[PDB]
Formats: structure tokens, C-alpha cells, sequence
């Protein structure tokens, strides 16, 4: 009844669909927004330019 | 630099308050590093949005 010979062994080959390859696993550089200094009022030197 | 200045509202926490350190968040902090790196080239602008 369960399709096997005499002995007990299987009668139909089997299958299993193999394991879908690797995976790629990668990395980047991120960057954010950067500001700049500011300039404040200037003193007046004593000296010459 | 944007989750610190975000108060880390963009990480996110589920019922708790933001930017607490122990081993959950430390979690999830690994887990946005990962979607990050996948993104790409655009990470960094899908980030800024």
C-alpha cells in the first residue's frame, strides 16, 4: 500500500530543491549635513595694516 | 550625528521613552545600522528623509 518492494525499500525517488545559493552582504558610507564657522566684529589693532 | 540631535526619535522605541541605553535598544540601534548599509549609495538621503 505504501509503494515500497518486499524489502521495504522505496519505489519513487524523492526530492528536496536545494538550498537557494549565498546571500551578498554589503556596506556604504553614510554622510550628514556639516556646517562652517561664523566671523564675529573685528578688534582695531594699534598697529599698521 | 542625527539620531543624537534627533533625540533619537528616529530610531524609535516601543512603549518606552527614546534614547535609553541597555541591550534592547542596542538591538534595534544594530539592527536600523543594518538597513542602513543595505540601502546603499541613496542611504544617505533616504536617511536625511
Amino acid at each position: 500500500r505504501h509503494n515500497l518492494s518486499i524489502d521495504g525499500q522505496p519505489l519513487s525517488l524523492a526530492i528536496y530543491a536545494e538550498p537557494t545559493d549565498p546571500k551578498a552582504l554589503l556596506t556604504s558610507m553614510v554622510q550628514a549635513s556639516q556646517g562652517g564657522s561664523a566671523v564675529l566684529p573685528g578688534t582695531l589693532s594699534l598697529y599698521r595694516f | 550625528s542625527v539620531l543624537v540631535i534627533s533625540g533619537f526619535a528616529v530610531l524609535g522605541a516601543k512603549n518606552q521613552p527614546a534614547g535609553q541605553h541597555n541591550i534592547d535598544t542596542l538591538f534595534s540601534l544594530y539592527r536600523f545600522h543594518q538597513w542602513i548599509n543595505g540601502l546603499g549609495n541613496p542611504g544617505s538621503d533616504t536617511l536625511d528623509m
